[PDB]
């Protein structure tokens, strides 16, 4: 990006891991992930956090 | 910029608390640790020393139980610490402590130097990043949604009545009474020994408070009501064992109105709060005569406000309609509604950051009061 | 197990249960108005 003088690069954004692999198990379901895909972990403020 | 903060409804015996925007307090155990009283020399048996909830209430047998909160003013504040390590506990948080907003509970009428401590834990001990804590009836009325009203806490043994005419209370109309269902349960103890009977135990009488809780009502007409021989129902103990009852059941609880009978200059919950309302202005007391807030679960009492609207026709107005809200979730009102207030854009405002305790601290205290 | 254990030593509850027992057997309303008028 330097040599491209582009100023700045595309950081990578810190996406969660558990969440790309259900988003992509999900994607060779053939359909984007539910509500509750992760279950009761929506009441897990830990998570949350 | 924070984190999901929450709500401790510090019940005066039962510390609650949970998460914003919930709805039922993620944790309700009470308030006081056990130490066991006999040791050991075998090898292999439990540790710890300290315990608090199903453990303590598990073994109660050597745990001997020590309350450390009087009235909010605890003593054991390094005990509380590790109270509230305990609300860390894995099976209780497993979260951070110097890295989220939190909320508690405070009730009026007391000393400065225990809100400074309460800094100092959470500010030295800890790293908490914002905090703030108010007047617990503001939560009783959040729960509400209603601007004015009579807010009457009720304790283990702390009582206070507060007006409040839309989110403003009465500092020259607002009353405290140090007595709730404690010493009920001690002047039952009193009972007991009255009719031969001691359970001098520190669990013992907290069986004794849970007897209290499962078999107490109200009267009608005391002195009038005395006139009549109580049949007592004997309860079997855990332990099966014979319990009378007495006038336990109904006289005990009305020791509230009677602190001369008890010993103490005092006079009743509803003379001095009517008082205030006297002190109150001449037509507020219209809206709070609709505006009852009840709260509090030492309230649990068959005819509660039934018997307090015979005391309501004690104090009688000059005919005016009165109304009294009688919610089932008086305990769980004041942390709703904190979990409210947690949920609210406008804690920015009503914060203080831990940098202003770096500034100033006590004087963050004492000028950013509320 | 311990049965040879057993067969050095005569201190065996032999044909005897190791178990006794004492067999079994079979809200808040609201709305609380003082109409005063
Ligand atoms: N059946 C019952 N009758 C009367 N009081 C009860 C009953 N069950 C529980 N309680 C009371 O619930 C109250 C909860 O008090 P606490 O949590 O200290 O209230 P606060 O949140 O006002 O401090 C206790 O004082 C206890 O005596």
């Amino acid at each position: 990006h330097l040599q491209q003088n582009i100023e700045i690069p595309e950081i990578s954004l810190p996406i969660h891991p558990m969440i790309t692999n259900v988003a992509k198990q999900c994607y060779e379901r053939g359909e984007k992930p539910k509500v509750t895909d992760f279950g009761d972990k929506v009441e897990d403020p830990t998570f949350l956090n | 910029i924070a984190n999901q903060p929450v709500v401790i409804d510090n019940g005066s015996g039962v510390i609650k608390a949970g998460f914003a925007g919930d709805q039922i307090p993620k944790y309700c155990f009470p308030n006081y640790v056990g130490r066991p009283k006999h040791v050991r020399v075998m090898a292999g048996a439990l540790e710890g020393d300290i315990f608090i909830g199903p453990k303590a209430e598990e073994h109660r047998g050597l745990l001997s139980i020590r309350y450390p909160m009087e009235h909010g003013i605890v003593k054991d504040w390094n005990d509380m610490e590790r109270i509230w390590q305990y609300v860390y506990s894995k099976d209780q948080l497993q979260t951070f402590s110097e890295e989220h907003p939190v909320l508690l509970t405070e009730a009026p009428l007391n000393p400065r130097k225990n809100r400074e401590r309460a800094a100092e834990v959470f500010f030295e001990t800890f790293n908490v990043p914002a905090l703030f804590i108010s007047m617990q009836a503001v939560l009783s009325l959040y729960a509400t949604g209603r601007t004015t009203g009579v807010v009457l806490d009720s304790g283990d043994g702390v009582t206070h009545a507060v007006p409040i005419y839309e989110g403003f209370a009465m500092p020259h109309s607002i009353m405290r009474i140090d007595i709730a269902g404690r010493d009920v349960s001690r002047f039952l103890r009193l009972y007991l020994r009255k009719e031969g009977y001691d359970f001098h135990s520190s669990s013992e009488f907290e069986i004794v408070k849970a007897i209290k809780e499962r078999a107490c009502y109200l009267s009608i007409n005391p002195q009038k009501d005395e006139t009549l021989e109580t049949e007592k129902a004997q309860y079997y103990l855990p332990d099966g064992s014979t319990i009378e009852i007495g006038p336990s059941r109904f006289r005990a609880p009305e020791l509230l109105f009677r602190p001369d009978l008890i010993g103490e200059e005092s006079e009743g919950i509803h003379e001095v709060l009517v008082f205030a309302i006297q002190k109150s202005d001449m037509d507020l007391r219209r809206t709070l005569f609709s505006n009852i807030v009840l709260s509090g679960g030492s309230t649990l009492f068959k005819g509660f406000g039934d018997r307090l609207l015979s005391e309501v026709k004690k104090l009688a107005p000059k005919d005016v309609k009165i109304r009294i809200s009688a919610p089932q979730e008086r305990l769980y009102s004041t942390w709703i509604g904190g979990s409210i207030l947690a949920s609210l854009d406008t804690f920015k405002k009503m914060w203080v950051s831990k940098k202003e305790y770096e500034e100033d601290g006590a004087r963050s205290i004492h000028r950013k009061t509320f | 197990m311990a049965d040879p254990k057993y067969a050095d030593l005569p201190g065996i509850a032999r044909n005897e249960p190791d178990v006794y027992e004492t067999s079994d057997l079979p809200s808040t309303s609201v709305e609380h108005i003082i109409v005063n008028p």
